[PDB]
């Protein structure tokens, strides 16, 4: 007891420090410095494309790297890869198990993951030589079900799971390389920088941490938020992030800085958020709701540009193009929109 | 063989009652198959029937104009022997078109609601699109007779008519009673026994309330009297004058008699093109959200 | 030139095979109804589920699935099992299920606040709303000699009991005593009242007294999706 | 009771080690940031709107 | 930084009197709704009340009907457990907890292990 007692009394005294160091680092905001900054304003567009053929709601899609072809998962247990420009079909997998949460595209083009609540990814092979699309691998040794995978090349994957970690796996071998052991709630989501070396992930518990791939420990926590954190994407420049929340409110952290540097709410929005994305530059930042629109935030002056409203359900997904040509949304409604 | 015929109400009714039909049905009835669209566009298949009966009671109320100009001059026609045979034919032929699609609407309905586990083949909008298919083209078939005809005549007094003659001919008279018969009596049967199903089915219901139940107990009599109502007169008439020509070919002395009331009831089976698109869209609140 | 041949060939072939083999799973995939199983640990789920399977699994990754069909119709129920305690999250991938079967032990009292705030919480879902549940309480044998044992009492764990008195339309079994029908119909008016204190028009409840001995469950939930099918089908064919 | 202290050893030790990260002032973060964001203005079509003749859908 | 922290309880003969409170801050107070919770020796978590955003809608598990109380103060940010009659069974650690979502009827995950939005919990002992 007196040990437990002086264990939590000094990890008191470490939190008190590191509020201190925030505190003192901290000296202006980014409303002050922005204030010169002209708006974004005039921001509109309308939906191009309406794909159809999927029978039950969507719940994730992955942009080809030539930001031509698209995978998109559904829980009738299809994945469909879809040709953009002209809306056909390309191919068509069926799956073992129908309930899946997830899905990449392998930055060379030759296979798509997929994975769900069987607490298994599976590999797929798009460029057999006999002509078909078969299973090549299955990894498994989660205790809880898939929430989000992204292949750092042909040989190497990385995913979080429900049971509050995230791993580490080789494809040839179907091995855990490395695991990742600080969360401790769900964690929902994944982003990697871009230039592979580190990741970040939010969890159920209202924090983010910030991970090492070869050295294997965390690094920081950022402790802003209310509520469950629901998505996460990393800044084109790689120094910083944006979360989306159960509380209603998105907020952009620092990873040098160590602080939250924004929030975006509004008073008469009251649901959480389901997806962000950034566009090409780093001006814009798009956010799927749980009511069945979208709001084009500004993500220097936090005052709202626009809105993309046409889906009949919750939207679930949210993509853009490595171009910055288009922007996808897929809904429960069962249809993937491209929208400008 | 020719018998003297005159009316004094003509003038003044029908011309204005069509007069009143027409503006009330025109946006009405385009507003409700935008909502119809909107209905097949959500993968609902009883949306393709309520489009194709919007289409024909647009199409029925195009032609009105030419009959308020016929009523105005006292039974003359001034626009050509074409004109006259064409506007006849879509004058006389929409009603049993529009007839058709509510029984088809009515026994979808049927299906849908009494045997919810069973025939989902039958509920899709391809099954939808070949059974209007061929419902239109077995319409227009059956009822293209009287196209191979002359439909102008002159008489010794003041009159040009245009699909119609007294004493008339032969083959109408056979015409008469198959449009009697088969195009009225038939899809009225099945539209009764179809909702009548509906409402012993529904009885059964754990989960509805008494208030719904009295709901749809109203809205399945106004549907059906809606259509007797309007329907009725006009038929029972046709059914008795070719009975009695049937009966005595040269004895014109009837139709001398029930002209004024003859023509008053075929004026009066206009208000469907009105109604049809109050019941079918407007009561209802989810058709209402447009 | 050869773009075009290309092109051409791509939609014909890929589109027409790849839209065949779609509507031919279509087909299949409208024709068959799933299920959602839930219960604790000390309930009876998974003897249901065999005893089904019995009258009439692969693919177990912690999911039991399971096949039945009555009358022709193909049902399908699974049983999430590969999961830890927290199931806020997971919960709403069945949001679009026919029913989610709701499964409770009457016997052990000490346990049913625990099945009550569970029930509560589910009714009030953001994205469970529109969603029927089937209750079964599932040990009234237990629950009867238990409470003609004498041992413990109901109105320690619920004080309320007391003053508690029989429903007129309740329907005691021939050789039922009075006072475990009142106890179990106490019981399930408990869940009752919850479920009718704030649903709403686009949502039920159906109980049922189960036991172990049983085989009449899976007409009782082909009864129960047949009502509901009904109900959804008054409100899309514009008759409600 | 072991597990307990094992856990708040560890998570002392994590504190421990994140607390001795060099930082800097939020100015030359919001800085950078705008100058990265002004600097690639020109790259975004969803900004800039494309003629239809230039845009790979419409 | 989402955080509880509980004061009050100790030793207590049969039938005594005491009063919990529960500090919170990091988030609104007034747009979530509260609980209580307490683990007994050898048992798990079980949920004892809870009060609703105004101060309306309250609820207790039935064996502590009668003798504790519930209550809000959104001016302050604290919960209240005003206890009398304590009996021997009542010995156990409480915990004050919250809901998940701001503006929501429903609470799942309040009694699990290794919720959270927990605090640490006091010790109430009853004895002689």
């Amino acid at each position: 007891g007196s040990e437990l007692d002086q264990l939590r009394q000094e990890a008191e005294q470490l939190k008190n420090q590191i509020r201190d160091a925030r505190k003192a680092c901290a000296d202006a905001t980014l409303s002050q410095i922005t204030n010169n900054i002209d708006p974004v304003g005039r921001i509109q567009m309308r939906t191009r494309r309406t794909l159809r053929g999927h029978l039950a709601k969507i719940y994730a899609m992955h942009w080809g790297t030539d930001s031509r072809l698209l995978v998109s998962a559904s829980q009738d247990g299809k994945l469909i890869i879809w040709d953009s420009y002209t809306t056909n079909k390309v191919h068509a997998i069926p799956l073992r198990s129908s309930w899946v949460m997830t899905c990449a595209y392998a930055p060379s083009g030759n296979y798509v993951a997929c994975g769900g609540l069987d607490n298994i990814c599976s590999i797929y092979n798009l460029k057999t030589r006999e002509g078909n699309v078969r299973v090549s691998r299955e990894l498994a040794g989660h205790t809880g079900y898939l929430s989000c995978c992204r292949f750092l090349d042909d040989n190497q994957i990385v995913t979080s799971s429900g049971d509050t970690t995230c791993a580490l796996w080789d494809i040839e071998t179907g091995q855990q390389t490395t695991t990742f052991t600080g969360h401790t709630g769900d964690v929902m989501s994944l982003s990697l920088a871009p230039d592979t070396r580190l990741f970040v992930s939010g969890a159920c518990d209202a924090s983010a941490k910030l991970w090492d791939v070869r050295e294997g420990m965390c690094r920081q926590t950022f402790t802003g938020h209310e509520s469950d954190i629901n998505a996460i994407c990393f800044f084109p420049n790689g120094n910083a992030f944006a979360t989306g929340s159960d509380d209603a409110t998105c907020r952009l952290f620092d990873l040098r800085a160590d602080q939250e540097l924004m929030t975006y709410s509004h008073d008469n929005i009251i649901c959480g958020i389901t997806s962000v994305s950034f566009s090409k530059s780093g001006r814009l930042l798009l956010a799927g709701y749980d009511d069945f629109n979208c709001n084009v935030w500004d993500a220097l002056k936090a005052d709202r540009a626009g809105v993309l409203a046409g889906h009949d359900n919750r939207v679930s997904c949210l993509g853009v193009t490595d171009d910055g040509m288009a922007v996808a949304t897929g809904s429960w409604d069962s249809f993937l929109k491209i929208w400008n | 063989e020719g018998c003297h015929v005159d009316s004094r109400v003509d003038h003044l009714f029908p011309p204005s009652l069509y007069i009143f039909v027409i503006g009330v049905g025109l946006p009405t009835n385009c507003l409700a198959l935008w909502a119809a669209y909107r209905q097949v566009q959500q993968r609902n298949e009883l949306g393709v029937y309520l489009m194709n009966l919007s289409i024909a009671d647009l199409l029925y109320i195009c032609t009105l104009p030419l009959w308020v100009d016929y009523f105005l001059h006292h039974d003359n026609w001034i626009h050509g022997p074409g004109s006259c045979k064409l506007f006849g034919f879509i004058f006389y032929t929409n009603i049993y078109i529009s007839i058709a699609f509510l029984c088809c609407i009515s026994v979808d309905r049927y299906l849908a609601v009494a045997h919810p586990l069973r025939f989902a083949r039958l509920r899709r909008v391809k099954t939808a699109v070949a059974v209007s298919s061929v419902v239109w083209a077995t319409e227009l078939g059956a009822n293209s007779a009287p196209l191979f005809h002359d439909e102008l005549f002159r008489d010794r007094y003041n009159h040009t008519f245009c699909f119609e003659k007294f004493p008339m001919e032969g083959w109408v008279a056979w015409m008469n009673l198959y449009r009697v018969f088969v195009g009225f009596l038939f899809p009225w049967a099945l539209m009764l026994l179809s909702y009548r199903g509906i409402l012993r089915a529904v009885r059964g219901s754990v989960s509805t309330e008494r208030q719904e139940k009295a709901k749809i107990k109203r809205l399945a009599l106004s549907l059906i009297a809606i259509v007797l109502v309007c329907f009725a007169p006009y038929h029972v008439l046709l059914l008795s004058r070719s009975a009695i020509y049937l009966g005595r070919p040269w004895d014109c002395g009837f139709e001398e008699r029930v002209f004024s009331a003859y023509h008053s009831s075929l004026a009066f089976t206009s208000l469907n093109c009105v109604a049809d698109p109050i019941l079918y869209c407007l009561v209802n609140e989810g058709a209402r959200s447009d | 030139t050869e773009d075009q041949r290309n092109e051409e060939k791509a939609q014909r072939e890929a589109n027409k095979k790849i839209e065949k083999q779609l509507q031919k799973d279509k087909q299949v995939y409208r024709a068959t109804h799933r299920l959602l199983l839930l219960g604790a640990d000390n309930s009876g789920k998974s003897t249901i589920v065999k005893q089904m399977r019995i009258l009439h699994s692969g693919g177990t990754s912690g999911i039991f699935e399971t096949k039945f069909q009555v009358d022709k119709v193909n049902f399908h129920m699974f049983d999430v099992g590969g999961q830890r305690d927290e199931r806020r999250k997971w919960i709403q991938c069945f949001n679009d299920v026919t029913a989610i079967i709701f499964v409770v032990d009457s016997s052990d009292y000490n346990r049913l606040q625990e099945a009550l705030n569970l029930f509560k919480s589910i009714w009030n879902n953001r994205w469970l709303r529109t969603i029927s549940v089937i209750l079964f309480l599932n040990k009234q044998d237990l629950l009867a000699e238990k409470v003609l044992a004498g041992k413990s009492k109901i109105e320690d764990y619920f004080p309320e009991f007391a003053r508690y008195t029989t429903p007129e339309d309740a329907t005691p079994e021939p050789g039922e005593d009075p006072r475990v029908t009142r106890a179990k119909y106490f019981i399930r008016d408990e869940f009752l009242r919850i479920s009718t204190a704030s649903g709403d028009g686009r949502h039920y409840c159906y109980p049922h007294f189960t036991c172990a001995v049983d085989t009449e469950n899976a007409r009782r939930i082909f009864n129960d999706c047949r009502d509901i099918i009904q109900r959804m089908h008054l409100r899309q064919y514009e008759l409600l | 009771n072991t597990a307990s202290i094992a856990q708040a050893r560890k998570l002392v030790e994590q504190l421990k080690m994140e607390a001795n990260i060099d930082r800097i002032k939020v100015s030359k973060a919001a800085a950078d940031l705008m100058a990265y964001c002004e600097a690639h203005a020109k790259e975004d079509p969803l900004l800039t709107p494309v003629p239809a003749s230039e845009n790979p859908f419409r | 930084q989402v955080q509880l922290q509980e004061s009050g309880g100790g030793l207590v003969q049969p039938g005594g009197s005491l009063r919990l409170s529960c500090a919170a801050s990091g988030f609104t107070f007034s747009n979530y709704k509260m609980n209580w919770v307490r683990q007994a020796p050898g048992k798990g978590l079980e949920w004892v009340s809870d009060i609703s955003q105004s101060g309306a809608s309250i609820s207790y598990t039935g064996s502590v009907k009668g003798r504790f109380t519930i209550s809000r103060d959104n001016a302050k940010n604290t919960l209240y457990l005003q206890m009398n009659s304590l009996k021997p069974e009542d010995t156990a650690v409480y915990y004050c907890a919250r809901c998940p979502a701001p503006f929501t009827r429903d609470c799942f995950d309040v009694t699990s292990t290794t919720y959270a939005y927990r605090g640490q919990g006091t010790q109430v002992t009853v004895s002689s």
